[PDB]
């Protein structure tokens, strides 16, 4: 997770916040340092080799310093709701070939922007009902996406059956009709997919998509015949991913650079975070001036991670100690 | 005595005024320590700890 610095971005780990420096006994301990009278700040951090120090915080030159309370971080999965137009038609006309397209954005393995289709064929005959058309739309849907391969599907598939109306019945590339044996499915829904992810090589990603709808032909009239609404979200992809990058990246800004380049001749990195948790994070924007005729600023940053257990718990001592010390005025989460 | 002067060599001055001769000298130098103190400015006595 390559990201953008202001010069510097350094990440701490607050496994656990300490009272005194003696206490810093497992990897991840922490304690805020800052003197009596409040002139800097700075961070005592057991690594797994011995304590390490943060850069000293001059407390006059701190740009900004908030928080976040790692709900914030979260991306929630996009879902749609297909569904026929009972303008065009409540039922599907017979000898008509529906054709439903998702747009992507991306391809599954690049992040460039391009328009990328996956598509869902159903051709309609005299006696077929919607609870039947939504059904063969989605096993195509499933067989056509579902062709991964490899993986993993590019988004999801299920049905909502009007007795439900809440649960979704999922559709794969192995379903088949006789396993969908209910008649009074209404809907289809499309959800995003946590894609792969890796520590430093594949950053956390999404594909966003568009269900569109191509032409057939009613009443000599060619028209859509979908409905593509998003319904509200229920899955949530947390941070815990994405702060593992984080901390990827910014342990190249006190440690070594090269990570795996000269793979036999190597020096590897202990990381701290259990990507698995979720990470409530905060952040110190700092700077530098100088002496005379040196009145450039080396504007610089220092964030800290903390697990959170629902209440910011962690954070919230973490900065309530913080402020204590320093005696800055950061909120609370 | 006068064997025992008559050794050193002996130098012509043109008057009887204070004369003064420039002395070169050192320059590596260490500067000693009036004091430490901590991060709150107390200062470390010799039975302080680390």
């Amino acid at each position: 997770m390559v990201i953008s610095i202001n010069q510097v971005r350094q990440l701490y780990v607050a496994k656990a916040l300490k009272a005194n420096t003696a206490a810093l006994t497992t990897a991840g301990d922490i304690v805020p340092k800052a003197d009596t009278a409040k002139t800097t700040l700075y961070f005592q951090s057991m690594s797994p080799a011995g304590i390490v120090a943060s850069d000293k915080i001059n407390l006059k030159h701190v740009l900004y310093a908030k928080a976040t309370p790692s709900e914030a971080l979260a991306h929630k999965l996009v879902r749609y709701s297909v569904t026929l137009d009972a303008d065009v038609s409540a039922t599907p006309v017979a000898g008509q070939n529906y054709i439903l397209r998702l747009a992507f954005r991306q391809y599954i393995g690049l992040s460039e922007e391009d328009q990328y289709f996956k598509y869902g064929e159903v051709i309609a005959r005299s006696g077929m009902t919607a609870s039947d058309f939504y059904k063969k739309m989605a096993i195509s849907l499933a067989k056509n996406l579902e062709n991964k391969t490899e993986s993993t599907p590019l988004v999801n598939i299920y049905l909502i059956s009007a007795a439900a109306a809440s649960t979704d019945v999922p559709v794969t590339s192995a379903t088949k009709e006789s396993d969908l044996t209910a008649t009074d499915y209404n809907q289809i829904i499309i959800e995003e997919t946590e894609q792969p992810w890796v520590l430093g090589m594949m950053p956390q990603a999404f594909i966003p998509f568009t269900p569109q709808f191509l032409t057939i032909t009613v009443d000599g009239e060619d028209r859509l015949w979908g409905v593509a609404t998003v319904v509200t979200p229920t899955k949530t992809v947390p941070d815990g991913h994405l702060i593992a990058d984080l901390e990827y990246f910014c342990m190249g800004a006190r440690g070594d650079i090269y990570r795996g380049m000269g793979y036999p001749n190597i020096i590897k990195t202990t990381y701290l975070v259990d990507p698995g948790a979720v990470y409530d994070v905060l952040d110190i924007h700092y700077f530098y001036t100088g002496s005379n005729e040196s009145v450039q600023k080396s504007e610089k940053t220092i964030t800290l991670v903390a697990v959170d257990d629902g209440s910011h718990t962690a954070m919230n001592a973490l900065i309530g100690a913080i402020n204590t010390a320093s005696g800055l005025t950061i909120a609370t989460l | 005595l006068d064997t025992f002067l008559n050794s050193f060599p002996t130098r012509e001055f043109e008057d009887d005024n204070e004369y003064y001769w420039d002395v070169i000298g050192s320059s590596r130098r260490n500067i000693p320590l009036v004091e430490a103190r901590d991060e709150n400015g107390v200062v470390v006595a010799a039975n302080a700890a680390n």
